[PDB]
RNA sequence: CGAAGCUACCAUCUGUGGGAUUAUGACUGAACGCCUCUAAGUCAGAAUCCCGCCCAGGCGGAACGAUACGGCAGCGCCGCGGAGCCUCGGUUGGCCUCGGAUAGCCGGUCCCCCGCGGGGUCCGGUGCGGAGUGCCCUUCGUCCUGGGAAACGGGGCGCGGCCGGAGAGGCGGCCGCCCCCUCGCCCGUCACGCACGCCGUUCGUGGGGAACCUGGCGCUAAACCAUUCGUAGACGACCUGCU
RNA sequence: CUGCGGGAUGAACCGAACGCCGGGUUAAGGCGCCCGAUGCCGACGCUCAUCAGACCCCAGAAAAGGUGUUGGUUGAUAUAGA
RNA sequence: GGCUGGGAAGGCCCGGCGGGGAAGGUGGCUCGGCCGAGUGUUACAGCCCCCCCGGCAGCAGCACUCGCCGAAUCCCGGGGC
């Protein structure tokens, strides 16, 4: 009942608009691996844009000024808040519904995550154009925990590789069992495929 | 406009063997192996001819800037073939007026120490890229030879050791000192 | 690495448009993103069509690039494109999807019962195979 | 024994940029996202169900705390599967982005 | 218009939360980065400032005008009794930060360390760590402790040791010992944890942590000065005597168009009692405390190979407003932050 | 003349390291059979920018200690029960590879290398994805007996051991012993207030919060004020002592 | 002396002028989110900007240049070999 | 219903005429097993395309939806508010 999205390979604003629209309608959305998000344009242009955003600060008391969050997850949260009416109660509730994580935590590391083709780089961006990784931008703008997140993600990738090997072995065993047992379930697969299955 | 098709072919010699893992070209032969990931270029790399005779580069519906990449890929492949077969040797002769530039190779070829450049007490220690070997050549008083398979690495190391010897706050048109690349050839001509 | 090329005489499946879900043979190329196409054996008239709406298959019948609606039909009949297309797995899964779409409520109930029984039998067999493999490993 | 109604999200009132009409709500029905599959849901009854403190009457059962607001689907709304609904009492705007039940028994099948 | 004659600003913008420190003991904001090649060693210690005095020595810097000449340097004495290790703690690196994983305390804990856990010692019943020490006297508790240590060895990245000062050996009135986490830098995590476990319920002298002729950092709270005006807090220029509404004040605060007072304007407020971390303090001498073989041995404190006297670092009548130093001490070049009796944190240098 | 305390470049001590790059200088290299720092790609690069050192520390988290023996008490974990106020969302779940797009998915691997598993070559099947989220998993009436296909499966918040899991673990797996049941798929066989057409039916729920009735196993307070001290101080606050 | 829809904002701009309402359709304007609607399997081309660009009044730029790139006009020479 | 009394197209084709892309052909070369594939040169038609002579129901704005104007040359039925 909760959307789980993989931030890797998605465009920043393209994914943020969809996430904001979904979370306005009461849908709970969780986004993982926000460092995998990539923004169109060259990295130097994106870095200059974020440096201008940093330069935007309250002159008399910067403590009250804009809060420039460096973590990619908080950057995505802020760009969704910029599309949400955060001044109102409905906007605040949508922000509370939305959850963003750096990398992918154990609460969601063992959950299948959806992919939005309407915000993917390969879908919406020409292959001859350049793009900048949000993780690289965050690291060069002030993020601290890039290497730790990378190591934890590598450990999770190894564990998921082991799990996928086990699942693939299970599927191969299931195929062998089906091949060995089809004689006594011929009358079931037949009625299954008469209606458009297993074909 | 968009050109329907651009194609080029490189006929590799029988000595070397090349392979393509999708878009990564690996070339092997006598001297060693060279790998180059030719992604981000959006071309079709085919390997045709029995005994792996020719490598074909195709570009479909590309603009002018995209068509410009086929020949650069072919040039890179030819440079890799030349490096694998014969190798790359850069000879650079030291040029000076009064102070003799002293060049000492330290580990094998990796560390190059440059002393007595314009009388400076500071020693210029320069690293060489992996694979490139630096040595002091014979039959010439002040000449350094850089040998390697990767032309990019050898030339980058030569550029580094050339830009290290830079004259500061002077007239370069008068102070013609430093180490400059003189000849760019092959280790063996055959 | 390409296996399908837009060649004169290649069959293509119309993904969307007026003549959706039909085979049609490319006769001539009109522009960068437009091709002349003919469907004499598939109830499609000679017309221009963009490449976006057509997905080219792996069937290539040979006829001249400006055939007058008859030689293309003769080549289509000689090659018997309809039967080979029906035999291909693409049309089989297309028909399976159509059958699933046309499934009714009683058919849905029968399918549910059959799936239940078949899945239970398959799960029992898989469990027996797993325990046998574990015993072999031990 | 199961669900005999479709799920819909109360997207909001019929509104312009700076004016809203509270007498016409917008319903986003799950599963339909084009103005071709919305012909089935035209004229369908819809209900907004909410529970309150004080107990109320309940047909065919003991009094409960649950109450509903009934309404009818009039027409579709702009090529995206959104539909217009008119309720006897206007929705309280507390149900913005909340679930409502589109019943299936103004049947025309 | 513009300022006619340019002048640098008063005070540092990087040091101006001008508030009394919430903590009284100096906090190590950053420990040295641990290289997994050197042996295990504690990176910090906790001493107490006693006083200052002179030192006379010959310098050995060639080329200087004062080379091979007698010079005098002001030296600050920090009494540093050995600290008792009472616990260990593991830290695991997380994408959010450095989260504490597991804290394991020792079986026996001294009353000096127990005093810290109680705001009121006279009123309390002294029940701290009453059921916790049962874990060290039961098989189930021993198994749980072994499992906790194994988990710390497997998962934790950073290991720190809880050590408390010995307030008994000091002339200070207070008896509440100061506890502190000291990060252990050394070999692998397993060897580090084994060394920390071995050092449990044990004394740690200053010779183990620091050596002679070493550059360290001193962390502590500035001697407080209470509410102060701008002329003393930021050392601004004094207005002329002819001023009507005061002269020890900042004259112009800000411009008109920005209708707010900037945070960079020098204002009157709290001066002193600020947390500070002085760097590059040189250890001139780590002096041994009073020890007895047949009688008192006080020469080791102040006697040198060129003085060969029977003097201790304590002056005549003892140190003023501190007491008499009888334990091991460290003599640092120059002055250090804080007043007398003040607890200071000595940290190894973070730089090559 | 002058103790203590404050104070003076009017005495004394200390003041740091990386990353990305600007201008620029370059490598390979076509466009443009030649040449080119640029179009793809790559190198060096600074009082620059960011981070590190340093100050504060979020309607932000951390693990750990004690948790009111009393002269009336009050609590913490377990299990299965009864009403009793408030607050509500809902109306089966999916327990998971990395990844590329001018390419990928699956086996066997006769063959080789490496720690049952991984990598490489070859071969064989799909690729507008049927090892398809255009998807999969479970059925959503009950009970009697009386046959067939299939069949040793499940349950008693079943009781005891062995593990995986630290990112914000909070869930699952693997083995022993007691009892009970014949459940999935097709056919007969009846009966279930058949409430006579009328709506919030149907569930995640033994939902979350507050006040009261059953037992077993464990508990014994600390904080503040008052007093005192000056490392602190306008008052608060802060560092301390007191069977 | 004038409300209303749009131009984010607003005297004079565009549409359009006012009793209280229900249904339908528009103008000027728009349809990624804020914010109602392109959540079309929209069509054809141009554009890389380390100062891109984004809609009357209107809130901003000139002369001069660029083989950066995409088209057009004219003029020569090239198998007697550019 | 109208049009260029619609334009082309679909089928049987028949007796001629010229031109062009450049093909069961020839042919320099290249790649694999006489054959298959890719390039070039004159070039008839045994791959075809176009024009001129001349005729058959197969039409009809055609569910082979290739591109209009429409209504005493126009009527019926159904759904939603």
């Amino acid at each position: 009942q909760v959307l789980v999205l993989d931030g890797r390979g998605h465009l920043l604003g393209r994914l943020a608009a969809i996430v904001a629209k979904q979370v306005l309608l009461g849908r709970k959305v969780v986004v993982v691996r926000c460092e995998g998000i990539n923004i169109s344009g060259n990295f130097y242009r994106n870095k200059l844009k974020y440096l201008a955003f940093l330069r935007k600060r309250m002159n008399t008391n910067p403590s009250r000024g804009p809060y420039h969050f460096r973590a990619p997850s908080r950057i995505f949260w802020r760009t969704v808040r910029g599309m949400l009416p955060h001044k109102t109660k409905r906007g605040q509730a949508a922000l509370d519904r939305l959850k963003v994580f750096d990398g992918i935590p154990p609460p969601y590391d063992k959950k299948k995550r959806m992919v939005v083709p309407a915000a993917l780089k390969v879908v919406r961006l020409k292959p001859t154009r350049k793009f900048a990784y949000l993780g690289r931008l965050a690291h060069e703008v002030g993020w601290k925990y890039q290497a730790v997140t990378a190591t934890l993600e590598e450990k999770r990738k190894e564990k998921a590789k082991i799990h996928y090997r086990k699942k693939k072995q299970l599927m191969r065993l299931r195929k062998q069992a089906e091949k060995n047992v089809e004689k006594k379930i011929d009358r079931f697969t037949e009625v299954l495929k008469t209606h458009g299955f297993l074909v | 406009m968009k050109t329907i098709l651009s194609n080029q072919t490189v006929d590799i010699p029988e000595n070397v063997d090349i392979s393509l893992k999708g878009r990564t070209v690996i070339v092997k032969g006598p001297r060693g192996t060279l790998r180059r990931d030719f992604n981000h270029i959006n071309v079709e790399l085919s390997l045709l001819g029995k005994k792996k005779k020719r490598l074909r580069v195709d570009k479909w519906w590309g603009n002018r800037k995209e068509l410009a990449t086929v020949r650069t890929i072919c040039s890179h492949v030819q440079n890799m073939i030349k490096g694998v077969t014969l190798g790359f040797r850069y000879k650079m002769r030291s040029v000076y007026a009064h102070f003799p530039i002293n060049v000492v190779i330290q580990e094998n070829g990796s560390l190059v120490e440059i002393r007595n450049f314009l009388g400076e007490k500071y020693i210029r220690r320069v690293r060489m890229r992996p694979g490139v070997a630096c040595s002091v050549s014979q039959a010439q008083k002040d000449e350094l030879v850089l040998e390697g398979n990767d032309i990019e690495l050898v030339s980058n190391s030569a550029a580094l050791i050339q830009q290290a010897t830079t004259v500061k706050n002077k007239d370069i048109r008068k102070f013609l000192d430093g180490i400059y690349v003189s000849e760019k050839g092959t280790v063996q001509q055959a | 690495v390409f296996r399908r090329f837009v060649e004169v005489g290649r069959v293509a499946y119309v993904s969307f448009g007026p003549h959706a879900g039909k085979l049609v043979a490319i006769v001539d190329v009109i522009d960068q993103n437009r091709a002349l196409v003919d469907g004499p054996c598939t109830r499609v008239r000679r017309q221009a069509m963009p490449f976006k709406c057509m997905q080219l298959t792996d069937f290539i019948l040979k006829f001249p690039h400006s055939a007058r609606q008859k030689y293309v039909r003769k080549a289509w009949e000689k090659a018997d494109i309809n039967t080979k297309w029906a035999a291909t797995r693409w049309a089989k899964k297309i028909e399976a999807r159509e059958r699933k779409a046309k499934m009714t409520d009683f058919d849905r109930y029968k399918v549910m019962k059959a799936k239940k029984m078949r899945n239970r039998i398959i799960k029992n067999e898989v469990k027996k195979l797993q325990r046998a493999a574990l015993l072999k490993a031990s | 024994s199961g669900r005999l109604w479709c799920k819909a999200i109360f997207a909001g009132y019929k509104r312009g940029l700076r004016n809203q009409r509270e007498h016409t709500a917008l319903l986003k029905i799950e599963g339909v996202y084009a103005r071709d599959e919305t012909e089935f849901y035209l004229g369908k009854r819809c209900a907004y169900v909410y529970k309150a403190k004080n107990n109320t009457v309940t047909p065919g059962g003991k009094p409960n705390k649950t109450r509903v607001i009934w309404g009818k689907v009039t027409r579709a709304h702009g090529n995206s599967g959104m539909v217009r609904a008119k309720f006897r009492s206007n929705l309280p705007a507390k149900a913005i982005g909340h679930r409502i039940r589109v019943m299936l028994y103004p049947s025309r099948i | 218009s513009h300022r006619k004659f340019s002048a640098p600003r008063h005070g540092s913008l990087g040091f101006l939360p001008r508030k009394r420190s919430s903590r009284h003991r100096g906090k190590v904001k950053s420990f040295p980065k641990d290289d997994p090649s050197k042996p295990v060693h504690l990176t910090a210690f906790l001493g107490y400032k006693a006083g200052m005095t002179h030192i006379v020595r010959e310098v050995d810097r060639p080329g200087s005008k004062v080379n091979k000449k007698e010079v005098v340097e002001a030296v600050t004495i920090v009494e540093t009794p050995p600290m008792v290790v009472v616990g260990i703690v593991g830290y695991v690196e997380t994408p959010r930060g450095l989260r504490t994983f597991k804290t394991v305390f020792a079986e026996h804990i001294s009353d000096e360390c127990k005093r810290r856990f109680y705001k009121n010692w006279h009123k309390s019943k002294k029940k701290a760590f009453t059921k916790y020490c049962k874990k060290w006297q039961d098989d189930a508790g021993k198994r749980q402790l072994d499992k906790d240590f194994s988990s710390m060895k497997k998962y934790c990245q950073v290991i720190r040791v809880l050590a408390h000062t010995q307030m008994r050996l000091l002339p200070l009135r207070q008896k509440k010992a100061h506890l502190m986490e000291i990060q252990v830098n050394g070999g692998t995590v397993a060897e580090k944890l084994d060394w920390a476990r071995e050092r449990l319920e044990q004394q740690v002298p200053v010779s183990q942590v620091f050596g002679q002729d070493e550059m360290i950092d001193v962390i502590g709270v500035t001697k407080g000065k209470g509410y102060k005006g701008v002329t003393s807090r930021w050392h601004t220029k004094k207005l002329p005597r002819k001023t009507h509404r005061g002269l020890r004040k900042v004259a112009c605060i800000g411009a008109w168009h920005p209708a707010r007072v900037a945070f960079s304007v020098a204002r009157a407020g709290q001066k002193g009692y600020h947390h500070r971390t002085e760097i590059n303090k040189k250890i001139y001498k780590i002096g041994q405390g009073y020890l007895i073989k047949d009688g008192k041995l006080i020469k080791n404190n102040a006697s040198t190979d060129y003085d060969l006297s029977d003097k201790s670092i304590n002056p005549l009548g003892g140190f003023v407003h501190y007491g008499e130093v009888t334990n091991d001490f460290v003599m640092l070049k120059g002055c250090v932050v804080g007043t007398k009796k003040r607890v200071l944190t000595l940290r190894k240098s973070l730089l090559v």
